[PDB]
């Protein structure tokens, strides 16, 4: 549903960074240097970032 | 109920037992470690030079227990042997420990 | 009256708050691992253990809050010097107490029509030593559109990375094998330079590089290697056997420390330390 | 005190008797039981 | 744990009730994986992380 607080693998906190993903993603950027620019390098913290499915929003509608 | 970790029961923390086969040998049993401890000790007591035998396994590896098996020669006996890899394992433990202080404090 | 003692050495290039690089040299590689997995697995922090839920109207339920609650990292400096609850006999656990237990309180009730998010920053503990960790907004917990509520209070404990991955300090904590790097320059001048160009373009990383001004080839920055056989099958492919060669540089160790932020990265190196030498006391035989 | 709320409207009606299942602001006949006030605990594990 | 309790009738004059229990799990030693390409096989051992075998940054 929301993002998960921390990386699966490593454990590194990434639940604080959703919403600068989709702000830089919403400026033009590829999602490789969108998680270039957010301070993600290994390849587990980058594929949580890029495979998360974000159902919150639908979830807030229907009650 | 996840309390069962380092709390060992009413045994020892460490029980000796001298074996019959082989003279100079014996066999530590050391109830809640697990390669952290075994490792640097079986490493330590093969820089010994009156150690012939030193090795560590776990009976089970979901168990959290080992054993430590040493064979000494005559000059010396498995107990001085690992009593003198424990106490050299501290004092290089306090040796490492002043030198990152020390780099620490010098980097600020 | 024997002695048969190590003497590491450490030298620091890179230290900062949650950050720490540094090369450690003459001691064996079981010292490096015994460092690495009790930074990983037994240097204590403190995290959130119990949560009793009062109001929850929101559209996740309370093991999923539970669970998330579980992660957020707190301020952990006093972990060494309060004892875990199964030790302590001045409490029930149950409630806010020194030495075993700080208590959390969390309340939240949307009323514009605007989604509102619930952060960790809505967390107020009754103990001003024990706060979530600062890093933004804080890490989301949930969101509430109009006239749901969350409700609830949360006791913190102490315990280590072994027991669950919530108490672990470490996001990461790694070494690898320092180098060393020959090249037999006298089978180095048997090729011209476009096939030194494709040996050079085999490495993965930028160990090697070409400088033309000498029309040859350097090794420069040699700890880019990661330890395939790639350059080294590469040769052994054109048949210039023997032109490289890599051997691990035994006791030369470069450590990289990063932590959740709970504990600075020299006090994770120091507590692990501290533990080590508190373990090996309490195995000792007393004849 | 045991009340339902209608999943339709949400009128909260108070049922104690089992005469029908059944609105009285809607006539439909779907209700839902009402989680009263009480405190639950959990492992954050 | 209930999650809901709901309450419904008929036309024809019938009463029906279904209550909902939640449950929460994490995968013990005997559940059933497959990949995306048929693979399936069986949990058969849980591993501490600082046993697991590691790469050059941490992996
Ligand atoms: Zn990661
Ligand atoms: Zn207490
Ligand atoms: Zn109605």
């Amino acid at each position: 549903m929301i993002i998960p607080v921390r990386c699966f693998t490593c454990g590194k906190v990434i639940g604080n960074k959703w919403d600068t993903y989709l702000d830089l993603l919403q400026a033009d950027y590829t999602e490789g240097d969108a998680l270039d620019a957010i301070g993600l390098v290994r390849y587990c913290c980058r594929r949580m970032l890029m495979t998360h499915v974000d159902l919150i929003e639908k979830l807030l509608n229907y009650n | 109920r996840y309390e069962r970790f380092v709390v060992p029961e009413g045994t020892k923390k460490v029980s000796y037992e001298r074996d019959t086969k082989i003279i100079n040998a014996a066999s530590f049993t050391i109830e809640r470690e697990d390669h952290t401890i075994g490792n640097i000790v079986r490493m330590q007591l093969h820089r010994d030079e009156n150690v012939l035998f030193a090795g560590y396994q776990l009976p089970h590896p979901l168990k959290y227990k080992i054993i430590v098996r040493i064979h000494t020669t005559s000059q010396s006996s498995p107990m001085q042997a690992y009593n003198q890899a424990i106490n050299d394992l501290d004092k290089e433990l306090d040796f490492l420990k002043s030198q990152f202080e020390a780099e620490v404090a010098k980097f600020s | 009256g024997a002695t048969y003692q190590r003497f590491p050495k450490v030298k620091i290039r890179e230290l900062k708050d949650d950050y720490a690089k540094f090369e450690l040299r003459d001691t064996d590689v079981s010292m490096a691992n015994a460092l690495r997995r009790v930074m990983i697995s037994e240097v204590p922090t403190v995290a959130i253990d119990l949560v009793e839920i009062e109001v929850n109207s929101s559209v996740l339920n309370d093991e999923f809050i539970a669970h998330r609650l579980g992660l957020i990292p707190l301020t952990s400096e006093r972990a060494m010097s309060m004892r875990f609850s199964r030790d302590c006999d001045a409490c029930d656990g149950d409630g806010q107490c020194e030495f075993c237990s700080v208590e959390f309180r969390l309340s939240a009730k949307c009323v514009t029509d605007q989604t509102l998010d619930v952060t960790s920053k809505d967390l107020y503990s009754a103990d001003p030593t024990v706060t979530p960790v600062d890093f933004q907004r804080g890490i989301i917990i949930v969101k509430l559109r109009r006239g749901q509520e969350l409700k609830l209070r949360a006791i913190a404990r102490k315990g280590i990375g072994k027991d669950h991955a919530k108490w672990s300090p470490a996001a990461t904590v790694t070494f690898m094998y320092e180098p060393d790097i020959i090249i037999n320059e006298d089978m180095m001048d048997t090729l011209t330079d476009d096939e030194k160009i494709d040996l050079i373009e085999s490495s993965p990383t930028k160990v090697f590089d070409f400088d033309a001004v000498t029309r040859q080839v350097v090794v420069v920055d040699p700890e880019a290697y990661t330890y395939d056989e790639e350059v080294i099958k590469k040769a052994e492919a054109m048949g210039k056997q023997g032109l490289i060669e890599i051997r691990p540089k035994d006791d030369s160790f470069i450590f990289t420390v990063e932590s959740t932020g709970a504990v600075k990265a020299s006090q994770l190196v120091l507590n692990a330390i501290d533990l080590l030498k508190q373990k090996l006391d309490a195995v000792r035989l007393s004849d | 005190p045991v009340t339902y709320v209608c999943g339709d409207c949400g009128q909260e009606n108070t049922l104690k008797s089992g005469d029908v299942i059944q609105c009285r602001e809607c006539g439909y006949r779907i209700l839902y039981k009402k989680r009263t006030r009480r405190v639950v605990q959990y492992e954050a594990r | 744990i209930v999650q809901k309790v709901v309450l419904s009738s008929n036309d024809d004059g019938k009463n029906y009730a279904t209550v909902s229990l939640r449950q929460v799990r994490s995968p013990c030693l005997g559940d059933k994986f497959s990949s995306m390409h048929g693979q399936k096989g069986v949990l058969g051992y849980i591993e501490e992380q600082e046993n697991f075998a590691f790469t050059n940054q941490g992996i």
